[PDB]
């Protein structure tokens, strides 16, 4: 069941004594006219605070259970009134599922209303008053016990009548102390417009007039991002699907620059025999981008494919192609037996078998000098102890899987202190208009309401500005259409009211608003809500603007007429 | 020119109020989001101040 | 090369912790994985971890259950289980490689392989 | 030779402005000895080549060269966005007065 907590749940936030003062404080209070969950056993959360109340007759209700896990293996606060006193414990007790160990703190101390407030260290406020279904009226809860137990609490339960629970919320209240220091009344600063007016005036009565209380702001709904359409993509079909590949010693190198570096082709293509990345993720390549992309394409045998990697040694890793110890790129190699192997053995691809010194990374040596393996200089004779380093490859279709040719392409990224123009695609959502959006076009970020504009930009212009150097219009990069930008409506809130000595019925005016962003009268001052519009004209009672004056008259309600000049 | 001089004085005072938003006052950037994203909250607080 | 620890009979619902220690690798510029062996059937992939542990993936039949981690201070990484279904009882193999691959599910893309955990 | 960027795209006045990255502004108009009158140079090509430039030459008529200086100008945009006039804020006292008043008449 649910019940309406009229005015209860108000406590003293401090010790200090204030006499005849309307103090305004922000703390966790029970919101006025809230919904108290009526029970009559179950456990409950302890998010930020509780207004546990009760309506006992002969001490039917006994105590409270607190903690996180509500059982052993975790500390749990414990308060029960066993007809003698309240025993407070913080030991990891073994509570049953329905009652009625490493201790760190211990303490042994329907016409009733035992109102209690609990919040965390742990503080308890209590006030017992006779009553006659929460009663209407006001009573403050003086603090009764404070306990320095410091237990993390999230749930609570009850022992054992009327058994209500309220929840505390961080709301600002205006507390009416009396001459003796007793809080005799309070105002919730967010219950309704009249309560806001009382809070902003720091008074429990308000005289006739129009008072500005708060600022109304339209918040954006969705973010929009638009970037120019996909331009010319980087060349990846003339490299990965080229007709003829180069020999490994004379590996074909191509520098990719000034284009969009889409990698999607290397992702959907499932025919790659190897896609391995070093230093960077195989998928996070599009995010970070550099000046140039280098494609090194050549053909080797399957037995030496594993040698295309940093820290590799072999007939290929040091005589035909070497990778640095640290590498910024990825290697891709796929079987090309049907493209590089012919009948009778394909011997059109070569490699280097003899070399004086290991090749420096990213160095190509096409020299075909005669190697001197012994001590007799050759002088280009190709005889005993003199060899031709350019060994051919035995590529035939009848080779095994490992002896078939493999087309290898290596991608290297180099970044220096220079403009970088080679990256992936950017975001580009659908265009929405007539709504306060958080736009971000090709470079500029702002909040506004885009509308189909009327200005005629120049061919090369992408921006719009006013005299105050404020962004006004934008040309959409995808569809070359100019858009007007108007900030989404803002302004102030004013509460038009006759005196509380007369009534508590107020009318709210939103300044400079078209009534579509908040019985509803639209004026030049703004959207007037809660005031009738009369076709008569009387003397001005409460000014509004542009000749509109609202007044409280005949039952009786608040009207909004156009004032008469005598 | 008496009533017009009143109008110009108010508009110039308001325009000067707006254009003061494009001043660093010894900070790094005049845009609030730019200084927020570029640096960390421990340092952006000084630039915010 | 890759010495691994952990494994044993479980209570069919508890938790277990597996480790794989590299004894001859720098472990700071290498990427590992976890693969599963079942008799009478092919080799299965379960888990994978990148450099440091900021980019990790998991199998579709194991996602959300097991957690992976690595730490360079001891040249080893930790795999912790949380469900241990009576269907995942199999042979555990620790792999490693210099880099990370797009075809990270393929067994051929892990040159280094470790010993086996108890079935 | 170590390329890093490539691109393959008297009644005349081919006015050009070059400054560094590299930006080019151009405007071609018929004329009839630089003519008097006003014409703005809309940008035509921008190139992200980032080369340190200090000298330049010409291939192959009237062949003029001007040099840019860091001077403050007052630009008179029209309703369509076209710069129809400008004032050099340092040419003479009258131009300073026009610049400080932000007006083309004083
Ligand atoms: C909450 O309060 C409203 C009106 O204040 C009431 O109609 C409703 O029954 C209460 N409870 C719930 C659960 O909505
Ligand atoms: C209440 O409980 C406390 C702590 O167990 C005990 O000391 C006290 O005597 C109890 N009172 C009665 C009336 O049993
Ligand atoms: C508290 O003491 C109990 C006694 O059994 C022990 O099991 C538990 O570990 C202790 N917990 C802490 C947080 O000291
Ligand atoms: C206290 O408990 C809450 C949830 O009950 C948790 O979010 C929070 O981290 C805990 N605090 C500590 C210090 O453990
Ligand atoms: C304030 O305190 C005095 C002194 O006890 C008491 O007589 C009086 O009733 C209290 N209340 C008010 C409203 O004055
Ligand atoms: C409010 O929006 C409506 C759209 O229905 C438009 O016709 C009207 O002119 C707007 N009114 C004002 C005062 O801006
Ligand atoms: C550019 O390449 C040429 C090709 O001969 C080479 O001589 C030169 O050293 C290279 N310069 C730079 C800065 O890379
Ligand atoms: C660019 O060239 C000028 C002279 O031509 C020289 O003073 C300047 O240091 C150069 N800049 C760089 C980065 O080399
Ligand atoms: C401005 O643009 C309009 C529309 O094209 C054109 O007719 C007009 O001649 C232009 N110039 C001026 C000075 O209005």
């Amino acid at each position: 069941a649910y019940t309406n907590s009229f005015t209860r749940g108000v406590y003293y936030p401090d010790k200090v004594f204030r006499s005849s003062v309307l103090h305004s404080t922000q703390d966790l209070f029970l919101p006025f006219f809230s919904n108290v969950t009526w029970f009559h056993n179950p456990v409950l959360p302890f998010n930020d605070g509780v207004y546990f109340a009760s309506t006992e007759k002969s001490n039917i209700i006994r105590g409270w259970i607190f903690g996180t896990t509500l059982d052993s293996k975790t500390q749990s606060l414990l308060i029960v009134n066993n007809a003698t006193n309240v025993v407070i414990k913080v030991c990891e007790f073994q509570f049953c599922n329905d009652p009625f160990n490493n201790c760190t703190f211990e303490y042994v101390s329907f016409k009733n209303l035992r109102e209690f407030v609990f919040k965390n260290y742990f503080k308890i406020y209590s006030k017992h008053t006779p009553i006659n279904d929460l009663p209407q009226g006001f009573s403050a809860l003086e603090p009764l016990v404070d306990l320095p137990i410091g237990i993390n609490i999230t749930r609570f339960q009850t022992l054992l009548a009327a058994y209500y629970v309220g929840y505390l919320q961080p709301r600002t209240f205006l507390l009416k102390y009396n001459e003796n220091g007793t809080i005799t009344d309070a105002v919730d600063c967010a219950l309704d417009p009249l309560s806001e007016t009382k809070c902003t005036l720091k008074s429990f009565t308000v005289e006739k007039g129009i008072y500005q209380t708060s600022n109304f702001r339209v918040q954006p709904t969705e973010s929009i991002v638009r970037f120019p359409n996909i331009t010319n993509l980087c060349p990846f079909g003339e490299v990965f699907n080229a007709t003829r590949f180069a020999s490994v010693y004379a590996w074909n190198r191509k520098r990719i620059s000034n284009c969009v570096a889409d990698y999607s082709v290397l992702y959907n293509s499932a025919s790659f025999s190897t896609f391995k990345c070093y230093g960077v993720s195989p998928t996070k390549l599009n995010d970070l981008c550099f000046f140039n992309v280098y494609a090194d394409s050549f053909v080797i045998r399957g037995d030496e494919v594993r040698q295309i990697a940093p820290g590799q040694t072999g007939k290929i890793a040091d005589y035909n192609y070497k990778l640095p110890d640290d590498f910024t790129g990825c290697v891709i190699a796929w079987n090309s037996n049907n493209l590089d192997s012919k009948v009778g053995g394909n011997y059109n691809y070569l490699y280097r078998l003899f070399r004086k010194s290991n090749l420096k990374p990213f160095e190509r040596d096409i020299s075909t000098e005669i190697y001197q393996a012994g001590s007799t200089p050759c002088n280009g004779v190709e005889g005993f102890n003199c060899y031709f380093p350019l060994q051919s490859y035995g590529f035939q279709p009848t080779n095994g899987v490992g002896y078939q040719p493999y087309r290898v392409v290596v991608l290297s990224f180099e970044l220096l202190h220079a403009p970088a123009t080679v990256c992936g695609p950017k975001k580009s959502t659908n265009l929405v208009k007539n709504k306060c959006v958080n736009f971000n076009f090709n470079g500029l970020t702002g909040t506004g309401v885009l509308t189909e504009s009327n200005k005629k930009f120049l061919p090369f212009q992408q921006f719009g500005r006013d005299i105050a150097d404020t962004t006004d219009a934008v040309r959409d990069p995808q569809t070359l259409e100019i858009l007007d930008i108007t900030p989404c409506s803002f302004g102030g809130v004013s509460v038009i009211t006759p005196g509380t000595n007369t009534s508590n019925e107020v009318a709210v005016l939103y300044q400079d608003v078209n009534c579509t962003e908040v019985n509803v009268f639209q004026t030049r001052a703004g959207c007037l809500i809660g005031a009738e519009h009369v076709n008569n004209s009387y003397e001005c009672d409460i000014p509004i603007g542009a000749g509109i004056c609202a007044s409280y008259q005949t039952s009786q309600s608040i009207i909004a007429y156009t004032m008469s000049l005598g | 020119g008496k009533l017009q001089d009143v109008v110009n004085q108010n508009a110039q005072a308001l325009n000067t109020l707006v254009k003061q938003l494009s001043s660093n006052f010894g900070a790094i950037s005049s845009v609030l989001n730019d200084i927020l994203s570029r640096l960390d909250p421990p340092e952006a607080e000084v630039q915010i101040d | 090369q890759l010495v691994e620890s952990g494994g044993g009979l479980v209570e069919a619902g508890g938790s277990l912790r597996l480790s794989c220690v590299a004894s001859g690798l720098t472990f700071s510029d290498y990427t590992m994985a976890w693969f599963r062996q079942v008799p009478g059937q092919e080799r299965e992939f379960v888990s994978h971890i990148g450099w440091g542990g900021s980019e990790t993936y998991y199998a579709d039949s194991v996602k959300g259950r097991f957690t992976i981690s690595r730490d360079n201070a001891k040249n080893a990484m930790y795999l912790q289980m949380n469900e241990l279904k009576p269907d995942d009882t199999a042979v555990y193999y620790c792999a490693a490689d210099r880099g990370s691959s797009f075809y990270y599910v393929r067994e051929s893309e892990y040159t280094f392989w470790g010993q086996g955990v108890t079935v």
